[PDB]
């Protein structure tokens, strides 16, 4: 996915 | 054994004379998707997920409509499985963002897709076939406290509860279109013609009607400040509440990482999501 | 001439692109500029540009209509539609090519290539009968008649007696036609404008490209324009998988058809391009 919220 | 060869039937349908040892599948959540050369083909892993699979088509079919200065995945085909259009083009490293008239044609093209969403959110047929959930961040809060609390030492306790608490702060804006997950990997761009110039966005599987500062974060997470301030002050947003919005909507993003990764048994993406926190 | 006159816009809308290395189309009212990922629409003259605005509103609702493939996407921003004239409007390019009309000597690929085309003409037909749609679209009446006037007056002058002839018996016909405002109808659904991708496998659509013409009318001009590009067997073939294989219709096809390379040549006149003229005017002298 991953810190952006994927 | 082999999603290809599981699913040739509809495949020789949907890609006639396709070769399906010759495609691709990217393993999503709830959906299996299986690229060709100009569209993909999204199977439901889950009776959830095929459930939904109609209504999901419906919200691409509004996405397909808007204006929003790109393209976006066109539905061609629903039956059962959802065709989209792959959007052409690639990611745009934040190398490229050193090159400064560079920097400013591409802040210049987010502030036309931000406007575009941003204006769709007052539409009817948007705001009645997107997702608008009430108090999306209370839940959260209550889902981190309940899953990821457990996994976390004392002082990450600590810092993730003034986190959660910020967002108790947050107006609960229904604004805009927010894509929901606007990281780097989803915005494409065609490059070596010229400058580069945006092709469309991907990934929509989180889109909602809320607030923007969302899109924002995400923008300021894949590329830095500086990069989002050229975008907030192009764009005339670049006051006070809106940067107290975003900073707190950004400060959640690991632990939103960490919430998925603890519900996905993906445990790499899980260590890294709770870094600050343990 | 054209990309000399307009560089400087276009190195604000393609930055960083040498405007000699482009392509344009010619439009009746607008220049269509073409660069690797979008077209820019230039107009000619001011009412030209008073018609970009509404011209904006129509490829946003071909842009969400359910027709199995792409379309052109306008690039600006909804706003624009309320303008008075745009000096310009940015639409996103189709990919894909042409299908080669021998390709259709397979009949699998004859098969699959009819029903995408049947896919497209019923999401065309099926927005026809939208209300909100036929509402957006233009949907002029009594477009037969005030054709054949227009082909006589224009192109009559650029034919001999004997082109002249051939014409006033296709031209005939027109008048009988019913004036069937039933469909969304692209005007112009040549073989050029209908493009297709064979990177993998049998011919799969891609889009379809060059909206100038289209309207709320008779489908019979859509499956007229496949007629006179692919011929009798394909277009029953397109008729039969459609449903549209009725005699009334048939009989509409047959007698649009028989202008239809009059259609091309009317065009070619209005848009200034001359070969186009002079194909459209094969055997017309």
């Amino acid at each position: 996915k991953a810190x952006r919220a994927a | 054994m082999g999603i290809l060869q599981a699913n040739r039937v509809l495949l020789s349908r949907l890609l006639p004379g396709v070769e399906p040892e010759g495609l691709t599948v990217r393993h999503g959540q709830f959906h299996q998707v299986v690229i060709a050369s100009d569209r993909v083909v999204c199977l439901p892993r889950t009776a959830a997920a095929a459930a939904r699979l109609p209504r999901r088509a419906a919200v691409m079919r509004v996405l397909a409509g808007l204006d929003l200065g790109c393209r976006t995945p066109r539905p061609l085909c629903e039956g059962p499985f959802l065709v989209l259009s792959r959007v052409p083009g690639a990611p745009l490293e934040a190398d490229a963002l050193e090159d400064s008239k560079v920097a400013e044609v591409v802040a210049a093209q987010y502030v036309t897709l931000l406007s575009g969403l941003a204006s769709a959110g007052a539409d009817e047929k948007v705001r009645a076939a997107l997702p608008a959930p009430q108090g999306r961040w209370r839940q959260f809060a209550a889902d981190v406290r309940a899953e990821l609390f457990p996994l976390m030492s004392d002082g990450g306790c600590r810092q993730a509860e003034r986190e959660l608490a910020a967002l108790d702060s947050l107006p609960d804006i229904t604004e805009a279109v927010v894509h929901g997950n606007l990281g780097a990997e989803n915005v494409l761009w065609v490059r070596d013609d010229g400058l580069p110039r945006l092709s469309g966005v991907i990934d929509w599987d989180e889109v909602s009607i809320g607030d923007p500062a969302e899109d924002l974060a995400a923008i300021g997470a894949g590329y830095g400040k500086d990069f989002l301030d050229q975008v907030l002050t192009l764009g005339g947003w670049s006051d006070r509440r809106m940067a107290t919005r975003i900073a707190t909507i950004r400060a959640t993003f690991a632990l939103q990482q960490a919430l998925s990764a603890c519900r996905d048994g993906d445990e790499e993406e899980l260590a890294d999501g709770l870094t600050g926190y343990r």
